[PDB]
């Protein structure tokens, strides 16, 4: 069943990538950002800045050197601070991109190289791994993690009383369908018979808050009666 | 710190404010104008960004059931007041009450109260379900039980919460009681908001300011030089004030460029903790306050969050 | 009054709406300021009346629609002013104009602020509403009641991240001066700029490797 | 300029240089002709007719001849000492050889010496007023004589 | 043509290499223009 809803799972990525392209938008964006500020730049070299013409030829073949440095100075002012303005934007978008790729490599470390227990650091689920997958000017994770699905409500309670002792459960939680109590690991409803294996024994029943009564099974007396 | 405040700037109006020769003369240096408002707007929208990442983080809008037995554990002054307009607690309010030409401010897209249902959410689900609402679908667990397992999760067996529950309940309540008296007492408690908001106020006194300038022009008023000189004269004057103001705009923007970058990186810092210290419980020393980490509790404020971290 | 005028005052000048003040002059001061040294009131010199000058109502003028390959019908936000000055709708954003009001809620599909988003649904047009959290729900909560999965899923979701971009390089002297030499020589006075660009760049194209 | 090392230690000012590859230099092919081309007109622009006009007109009616398809050598103008202005904007009188255009406005009138500085850009007086105004960016040369 | 060359095309200077074009010219249309606002194509005054 796991395996089977594994690769479902996995061709449902493939449908959804196959249909609709908004999906790499973080991407995209990069791209048309840089793209941008590059249209930016060329298009500040048709600019005049004051000058006679936003053509440096044209001065150059028009005016004496006198005028023409002039004009020329209007024109290289102009065109170095709309270059200063393109760099000090790429310095603070490289300084984004950078962050971007010290969280990607920190994911691939923490997610791809292990299993990380740190909450939807690693898709929203309990993780159980990642696969990394290239992509343009960027990198692709798909998280493969573990969601609860059916729930069923249980009355519980933090102990039970057996002989005037309180016992816990070593790991997991007593439960109860109406009826019987048991004893099932708190993420699965495996429910088992509460015994001395599943739990352990501390201090005495006026203590606790919410704490019932039931029978703990010693697996030793059936051995020795038998 | 997770949200500025959205800015806008027109160019041309900050400028050239209402004058037609002075846009003319504006139009021969190109996109500047453009580019400005459009880093601008990118700034605005990360802002929205910041807060959607950090407070959205649950699908279902949770609230507590009308009952309050959580052990003996007291949550009055974190839970929605119903009585107040503004549906927040008691700490939201204080934290509320302890931060004070072609500009426009947009308002951000998430109301404070909306800020504060999402909180409320997040706070319900963290006391009725544990972090069982962040894997998933939300499973009620009773708060006792909830802290049996928030001690596994720090290497101290369940029946030392159980045998000193009521012991650890009047602890949890004396220290929300001493953040009321903290956020009351002192406001520098709030320093890394104020200092937000002052930061962004000046950077606007000074653009402002910044018109009053001459820039080695006549004169600093526009309307002035165009009703004192001739246009060959007027138009270099003009030049003198729009590089100037031009310049200033650019200082601004660049400012704040680098400014939400440092938000930026406050507000995916603090959706990591609403998500790794709310949503969870954090084993990572020292990034969900001072101790071994029990459970944290987030708090809407002005531009930012707060965290209660429960430590043991 | 209460009109944007072009005012002349004895010395200065403006554009705004000119309004009965209640503020308290001196007997001998003329116009008044505000903390960022903007005229906020004027007296009158005629008349030792104040006036209030607010500035003319401006803001930006937003387009929201679906995509072209969607339809053609758009709606129009002006940002910040009221309804006067211009199927209309006052938000704490602005005038919003060809956008229905609805008081259901939903999803935010198109942001325009302060809890109002719009989107384009069905006959069908374009319709403002307060947006929507999420699902509203309550928990079972109660102090001996747990909630346990008794099934599971394998969910595979997908991350993407930036991490590269473009190298880019600008050599500064042909994007100033063009294989010219009366420019080059004009900007050698300038010094070490076209050095300071070119080096930022280098630095972010390694970086970009790294 | 000796070697491309000399270039590698010339561009970081230093005897040594470290492991790397270093950007030095910009590699740019020269042009190994001059082309020049205009279209083929044998005609002299009719400078004469408007120069040497017996009578002229008056400022406030200042008569106007366009110029078109022809070639107009303007050393015949700049190189002769009959004028005492010739004071060119946007134009460096030298270069007006080199240069083509789609039309040429001969505007021809009559002053008094005072008043000449008023035939310029951005002048003011009786003349630059009322009478004959140069735009701001006026792009052409005024030539004046007693 | 195929050369670096320093061309004056009607005062449209420049430096270049002129290749034949494929470019399909309206027979009004001069020169041509390429996205940056530069000049990408000309007519030769004395050949159309
Ligand atoms: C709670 O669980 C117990 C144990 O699984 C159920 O008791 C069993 O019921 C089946 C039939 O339903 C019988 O065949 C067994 O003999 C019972 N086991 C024991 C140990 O007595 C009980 O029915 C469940 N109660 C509810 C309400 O579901
Ligand atoms: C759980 O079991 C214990 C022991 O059977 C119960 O303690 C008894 O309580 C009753 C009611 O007060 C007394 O009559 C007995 O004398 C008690 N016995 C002992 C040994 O103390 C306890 O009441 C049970 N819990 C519940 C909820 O009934
Ligand atoms: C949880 O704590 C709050 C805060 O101390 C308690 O609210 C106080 O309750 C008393 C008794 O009704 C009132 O006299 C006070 O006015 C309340 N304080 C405030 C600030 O309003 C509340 O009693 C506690 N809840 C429980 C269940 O004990
Ligand atoms: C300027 O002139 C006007 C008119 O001469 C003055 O207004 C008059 O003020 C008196 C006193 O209040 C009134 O009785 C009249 O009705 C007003 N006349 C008019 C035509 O409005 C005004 O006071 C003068 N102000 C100054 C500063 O000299
Ligand atoms: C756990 O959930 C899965 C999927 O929801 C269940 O597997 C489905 O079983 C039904 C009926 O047997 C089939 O119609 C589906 O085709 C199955 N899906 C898959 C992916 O195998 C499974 O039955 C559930 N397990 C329990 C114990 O309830
Ligand atoms: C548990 O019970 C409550 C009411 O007692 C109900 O609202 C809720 O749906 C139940 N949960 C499940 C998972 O059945
Ligand atoms: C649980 O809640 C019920 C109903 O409010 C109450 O009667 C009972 O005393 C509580 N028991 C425990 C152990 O909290
Ligand atoms: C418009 O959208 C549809 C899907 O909604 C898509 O199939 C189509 O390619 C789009 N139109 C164009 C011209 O791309
Ligand atoms: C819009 O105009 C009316 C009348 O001028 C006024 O009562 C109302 O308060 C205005 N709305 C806003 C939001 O200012
Ligand atoms: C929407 O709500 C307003 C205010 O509550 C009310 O006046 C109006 O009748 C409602 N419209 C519909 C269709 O319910
Ligand atoms: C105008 O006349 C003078 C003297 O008669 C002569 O030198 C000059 O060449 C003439 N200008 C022409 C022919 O363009
Ligand atoms: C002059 O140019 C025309 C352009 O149509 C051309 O037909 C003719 O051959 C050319 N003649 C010479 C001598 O260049």
């Amino acid at each position: 069943l796991i395996a089977n809803q594994f690769n479902s799972a996995i061709g449902k990525i493939q449908d959804s990538l196959s249909s609709t392209a908004s999906a790499l938008g973080k991407l995209q964006d990069v791209v048309n950002q840089n793209a941008q500020a590059l249209n930016t730049l060329v298009k500040q070299l048709s600019s005049n800045f004051g000058a006679i013409s936003s053509v440096l030829n044209d001065i150059l073949s028009r005016l004496d050197p006198p005028e023409a440095e002039v004009q020329i100075d209007r024109l290289i002012t102009g065109r170095l601070q709309s270059l200063q303005t393109y760099v000090t934007q790429q310095l603070i978008r490289a300084a984004e991109i950078r962050a971007s790729a010290n969280l990607a490599a920190t994911k691939m470390s923490e997610c791809v190289l292990g299993q990380s227990k740190r909450v939807d650091f690693c898709g929203k689920g309990y993780h159980l791994m990642s696969f990394p997958q290239s992509a343009p000017h960027g990198v692709v994770f798909l998280h493969v993690t573990y969601v609860p699905a059916q729930e069923k409500n249980f009355t519980t309670a933090p102990a039970i009383c057996h002989d005037g002792k309180a016992h816990f459960p070593r790991e997991g939680v007593f439960v109860s369908n109406g009826t019987h109590w048991f004893v099932t690991q708190r993420n699965f409803y495996e429910p088992q018979i509460i015994t001395t294996d599943n739990t352990f024994v501390s201090g005495n029943c006026d203590v606790v808050i919410g704490i019932v009564n039931n029978t703990v099974y010693d697996p030793l007396q059936p051995e020795l009666d038998s | 710190p997770v949200s500025m405040t959205k800015t806008s700037v027109d160019c041309t109006m900050y400028i050239c404010g209402d004058s037609t020769e002075c846009s003319n003369l504006l139009l021969q240096y190109g996109s500047f104008c453009t580019q400005l408002n459009r880093a601008l707007t990118g700034i605005a929208v990360e802002q929205d960004k910041n807060t959607q990442e950090v407070f959205a983080q649950v699908k279902q809008i949770y609230k507590t059931p009308p009952i309050k037995d959580f052990g003996g554990f007291n949550f009055s002054q974190i839970l929605p007041d119903p009585s107040k307009p503004s549906k927040r607690s008691f700490i939201e309010d204080l934290l509320f009450n302890k931060v004070t030409n072609g500009l426009t401010v947009l308002p951000p897209l998430l109301t404070d109260e909306m800020i504060a249902q999402y909180t409320s959410a997040l706070l319900a689900g963290t006391i009725t379900s544990g972090w069982t609402f962040g894997a998933g679908a939300a499973l009620q667990i009773p708060f006792a039980m909830q802290m049996a397992y928030r001690f596994n999760g720090i290497g101290v067996t369940q029946n030392v919460l159980y045998e000193n529950q009521k012991l650890i309940a009047n602890q949890f309540n004396s220290a929300i009681g001493k953040i009321q008296d903290s956020l009351s007492s002192t406001a520098s408690a709030l320093g890394k908001l104020q200092d937000v908001v002052n930061q962004n106020a000046q950077a606007l006194n000074t653009l402002v300011k910044q018109l009053s300038s001459n820039f080695g022009a006549i004169s600093s008023v526009l309307n002035d030089i165009l009703s004192r000189l001739d246009p060959p004269e007027a138009e270099v004057q003009i030049d003198r004030l729009i590089t100037g103001r031009l310049q200033s705009l650019q200082t601004y923007v660049t400012q704040q460029l680098i400014r939400a970058a440092e938000i930026r990186a406050s507000a995916n810092l603090a959706a990591t903790k609403m998500s790794e210290c709310v949503l969870g419980q954090s084993k990572r020393v020292d990034f969900c306050g001072k101790g071994y980490h029990l459970m944290s509790f987030p708090q809407s404020a002005p531009h930012g969050v707060v965290f209660l971290h429960v430590t043991y | 009054k209460n009109k944007c005028v072009n005012f002349n005052f004895n010395g200065l000048t403006g554009t705004g709406v000119l309004t009965e003040s209640n503020k308290k002059f001196l007997p001998f001061q003329q116009f008044g300021r505000d903390i960022a040294d903007t005229t906020d009131a004027v007296r009158d010199p005629q008349t030792l009346e104040i006036l209030d000058i607010t500035p003319c109502s401006f803001g930006g003028v937003s387009v929201i629609t679906p995509g072209t390959n969607t339809s053609n019908q758009v709606a129009v936000l002006y940002q910040d002013v009221n309804c006067t000055e211009v199927n209309v709708f006052q938000t704490r954003a602005g005038c919003l104009i060809g956008a229905e009001h609805v008081n259901n809620s939903y999803e935010c599909d198109i942001p325009i602020g302060a809890g109002i988003c719009a989107s384009y649904q069905t006959s069908q047009s374009i319709i403002a509403y307060t947006m929507s959290l999420g699902a509203e729900n309550s928990v079972a909560y109660s102090n001996n009641s747990i909630a346990i999965p008794t099934n599971f899923t394998i969910s595979v979701t997908t991350e993407i991240l930036p991490v590269s971009m473009t190298k880019t390089s600008v050599d500064c002297t042909m994007y100033i001066c063009g294989d010219s030499t009366e420019c080059s020589n004009l900007l050698l006075q300038y010094g070490s700029f076209c050095t300071q660009l070119n080096r930022a760049l280098t630095g972010i194209a390694v970086e970009q490797d790294k | 300029a000796l070697d491309p090392l000399s270039e590698t230690k010339c561009t970081l000012k230093s005897f040594t240089v470290e492991k790397g590859i270093y950007q030095t230099s910009n590699f740019r092919v020269q042009p190994t002709e001059s082309i020049v081309r205009f279209p083929n007109i044998t005609n002299l622009c009719p400078f004469g007719e408007v120069f040497n006009a017996t009578r002229f007109a008056s400022v406030y009616a200042w008569n106007r001849k366009r110029i078109s398809n022809c070639v107009a050598d303007y050393s015949v103008l700049y190189n002769s000492a009959s004028f005492s202005t010739f004071k060119c904007y946007g134009v460096s009188p030298t270069k007006l050889n080199d240069l083509c255009f789609t039309n040429v406005y001969a505007d021809s009138f009559v002053i008094r010496g005072d008043e000449v500085r008023q035939i310029a850009p951005g002048q003011t007086g009786k003349i630059a007023d009322y009478n004959y105004k140069l735009p701001d960016d006026f792009t052409g040369c005024v030539i004046a004589w007693n």
